[PDB]
């Protein structure tokens, strides 16, 4: 392979550019959610999954930013958009997209500290209703929990359990 | 051809013989006749471990499957028999038993169980010969083989009286010797009578289901003969200062069996001159501490002596002897390294030495009842009070 | 001995190497399970064991890697299949492979924070189904709950329970 | 007394000598079990006995060492023996031997991150059930939880409870 | 030369052959007795000959029974297993014999100062096969009549470790003598040294270049002289357990108290 | 000959004796009989480090080794021990324990424990 890292992120709320204050993002974690299955005739646990777990996306502005803060505490859940998007570099310069759009709840604003000559930092955090990873322009990740949905590679994984609950 | 289905078969089993699976192995030889059915070369050892194993090697009415059907009864044990084949007179059979290095160069008689390991790996840790132990000549290849193979003989009088049986024990003052004098008098289905058992190999089965269930610290003097149905003269446990005939034969260095049809095998002193060798439970417990001992330190012969050799040894000692004082088998031991005589000269020959002093459990051999009648309590109660 | 360290890793997931972009891995941390076991007559307890701990091996990717990042959250657990390689140096020069292959479920993908200038880290976690180590091309671990073995020197330790509960 | 202190140390698993590659070793905390007794006619808790805690050494290599790595998990416990050595220097030169003999069950075997120029240590742990301590060749601890014995100068302190339990 | 070395013609040229390739030559006796044995093995005062008298019994497939075999190349591939896990300064003396299921003769390790079969060949230096069906290759002693050369520990190591020194120290042939000529193959030698006390093999050895025999009338012929002295590991040859049975401990428990 | 493989041996020796290894250096004279184990000439220090080594050089049922068991019980200390050999009146037994110069050169008795050091670098700073 090619020795490849992020060097430039980049954010839009609700079709506006945040391009020029947003220090931090941070994609949710996905987490499968596994119980430690031990039982008969085994001697160690083999981790069954039972869903994801809840995601949270996060992101810091630095600045005042109206356009980020009349997001918070809508009584329209699933309201906040919003597209999270890196540039992967690469030593040879072919540079990767990885673009997650994102969709939820704006769950908490975050001013922290206001000393006078330091950096003041709005963190906040989002909630996440849906979720869909391209990179490279192509799905690795979609991630819709009502209307249940798991693709990871464009194969949607629940379609094993949407048929056994008659979905 | 083969069979599609499930068969039935009217056939006539007698009666199983549930026993515990035990690790003694049990040295037997005796007397068989080499025919069709039995599978098996006289002067060569073979590893036994069933009734039907035993009747399809010899004969199933030999006596060699006389005495296994005597062990199986007891212990499902491992046997190393040697099947040696009958002769006319009583001094070439004792020869015969007896046998020796009188091939090409193999190993007949009782000296065939010097084979048992590397033919099997099973060394005989008891050795029976049932019937011809009462010969003198027999009872000392017995004994000068239970001396190599670091055994326990079981030997038996004849079936004479107990001044026989005194007499034949007098001539016996070795610690590996164990004498059980009054035969067996066994019920056989064939002639539907009692028929007679030199109840040498009945002493063996049981000698080693005491090292299944109880471990072979524990002796084997008050345990159940199985499978006998009286003894060939009754034998006398009574007290009082007496001539009991179990009190006669005990003194006399012999084991019995005392009670109830021929019940329960009685002595526990071998055949020593010594009074530190008395019981039996000082000798198989010093026998077996070191076979658990070697057999667990097959790395010290190998491996080059570094400086922590005999550290190694000696922690490595000390930790197969918690084992033994934790089931029960010795009591508070002692094992270090010999400062005296680990030279140098002797690391260059290879030799290094070590101590292992340990004490072993006693047999309750007399509990004493001090019984007495009074008259304390006649006013304590049966009064109006 | 030798004075003998680590020098150089690698990880293969579905034959794909990654001899570009893994700047750390982990391997599983075998723990038994112990009880510390007190009773009558003894002072101090004395840790029986009770079966194996769960193990989970963790690596991380610090470019996009589509090749590792379609593992996650299958429906067929025990899918990720993957090779932890390192290369154990040595002061003589005598380099000794340690190799542990490893088959589970890829747990969760965490994608750290996004800031600009910063190197960006997915942090990746799989619940191990299976795991057998090689050092110097002799296997000294091999674990399979299910089916259940626990080979120390080739000697599976678990013939015992095995027998006994009629596997 | 003389300033004296550690300057070196050794390590024996089962014979074999890991004099190349034992960056750290641990010898077992010896805790006693206190409880905290608080009762009529006082003010202040005066801590009674009741036993040892458990003992756990942990050491680490940071080779491969198949020689350490193949006692984890065995069905044998009590299996793993070992020495653990220091040597204790002193201002004069005289330097005194601390050799802990010590056996039990070789619990966790934890073979941490794998970072390419970072040096990579397995970390073990053993659960000590049996443990000497000698200092100058003389015997300071005895601890064998299974047939009880707490010997602390050669003098065991569980006569008193051994004659009490009939062990 | 499995099968072949029981003539006392071969076993000469197995004899003279291991001196000249500086190897140990692995004999075997005849099927016979312990005395066929014996009278065999004192036909040789060699320090490269190891006999193993008892050929294996080696379960055939194709018969669907035991066939025999000389056992020599069964201790060979034994000799060699031994350098790879436990170096070649070990002895091969109670390492296991694998692809076996019995001996041609039953033979008898037991203790007691007595006519022990295995202690009967060893005091002829014949290694056996002692236990289990088979199971473990036994003595240690060469066919020598030296107690300098008794082991083949001593021997094995003396001989490898110069072709460790021999395979390392080859530009010493070559590269024509200048003033550290003979400096500089002490600390080579002392160097390729301390890698063998460091894995075991030697025990602090000694390595000097000889100030007595390093003349310059030597020197214009290329000799050039070292002294390589060492000391090898010793084989526990023989443990010794010194066991009592005591009533001390009869009344420290067993009693009130 | 000799013996491969592991030995047992019943052999009864009588529950050691762990005592301190001490630094000082004792001056011992008392009686024994030079016979065919005891191996010391009688008016010759010999150094001791051992209850062995005191009953290889001297008699186990002599006196001077009943005075080495009664410090190799406490101490493992070194002893040089001059085996002064029995007489029979007490005037003549005392002269012998004495000693002198009355060899040829030689000194016997207590004056042979002055050659404790040069003989065995042990300078008696104990005199029994």
């Amino acid at each position: 392979m090619i020795p490849q890292t992020l060097t430039n992120t980049n954010l839009f709320i609700d079709g506006v550019s945040f391009a020029g204050d947003v220090p931090s993002l941070t994609l949710p974690k996905l987490a499968v959610k596994t119980e430690q299955y031990r039982a008969g005739g085994m001697d160690a646990p083999v981790s069954i999954d039972m869903g994801l777990e809840a995601m949270e996306a996060k992101f810091s502005t630095n600045g005042a930013r109206r356009e980020a803060l009349n997001f918070f505490g809508l009584a329209d859940q699933s309201a906040f958009n919003g597209v999270f998007r890196g540039s992967f570099k690469g030593q040879k310069g072919a540079s990767v997209p990885v673009v997650a759009t994102l969709r939820g709840l704006l769950k908490e604003v975050d001013p922290g500290d206001w000393k006078a000559g330091e950096k003041a930092e709005f963190k906040y955090a989002v909630a996440v209703s849906y979720y869909k990873l391209e990179v490279d322009g192509r799905e690795v990740y979609e991630i819709d929990p009502v209307n249940g949905v798991r693709a990871i590679n464009g194969v949607d994984q629940l379609a094993g359990m949407r048929n056994d609950l008659g979905l | 051809s083969f069979f599609h289905g499930v068969t039935v078969t009217n056939v006539d089993i007698g009666a199983r013989t549930i026993a515990l699976p035990a690790s003694s192995v049990i040295g037997l030889c005796d007397v068989f006749t080499p025919g069709a059915q039995a599978s098996a070369k006289p002067n060569v050892p073979v590893l036994l471990t069933s009734k039907k194993d035993a009747a399809a090697a010899f004969g199933i009415g030999s006596s060699i499957y006389l005495a296994c059907e005597a062990i199986y009864n007891r212990a499902q044990a491992v046997i190393v028999a040697v099947g040696v084949e009958t002769a006319e007179t009583p001094e070439a059979q004792a020869s015969a038993v007896i046998g020796g290095i009188s091939a090409a160069g193999e190993r007949t008689g009782l000296q065939a169980l010097l084979d048992g390991k590397s033919r099997f790996n099973a060394q005989p840790r008891l050795l029976v010969a049932p019937g011809h132990s009462a010969q003198q000549a027999v009872a000392t290849a017995m004994d000068g083989l239970a001396e190599k193979l670091r055994a326990i003989a079981i030997l038996d009088g004849p079936n004479s009286t107990d001044e026989a049986a005194v007499a034949y024990a007098k001539n016996f003052g070795s610690k590996r010797l164990f004498m059980v004098d009054p035969g067996v008098q066994v019920w056989d289905s064939a002639t539907n009578a009692a028929r007679n058992a030199p109840a040498s190999a009945y002493a063996a089965g049981l000698f080693a289901w005491t090292d299944a269930e109880y471990g072979f610290w524990s002796s084997p003097s008050n345990k159940e003969i199985k499978g006998v149905t009286g003894t060939s003269r009754p034998v006398e446990f009574l007290d009082g200062d007496e001539t009991c005939r179990a009190n006669l034969l005990n003194n006399a260095n012999i084991a019995t069996i005392i009670r109830d049809d021929g019940y329960r095998l009685w002595g526990n002193r071998t055949l020593s001159s010594d009074s530190k060798w008395a019981f039996v439970t000082r000798v198989r417990t010093m026998d077996l501490v070191m076979d658990a001992i070697l057999a667990g330190h097959k790395w010290a012969v190998d491996r080059g002596i570094t400086k922590t050799y005999v550290k190694d040894v000696t922690e490595g000692l000390r930790a197969f002897m918690r084992d033994l004082k934790n089931q029960g088998a010795v009591i508070n031991f002692e094992v270090y390294a010999d400062p005296d005589l680990n030279s140098a000269s002797q690391l260059a020959q290879g030799k290094v030495y070590w101590n292992i002093r340990f004490t072993d459990v006693p047999p309750a051999e007399n509990p004493n009842f001090r019984v007495e009648v009074t008259d304390q309590w006649l006013t304590e109660v049966l009064d109006v009070a």
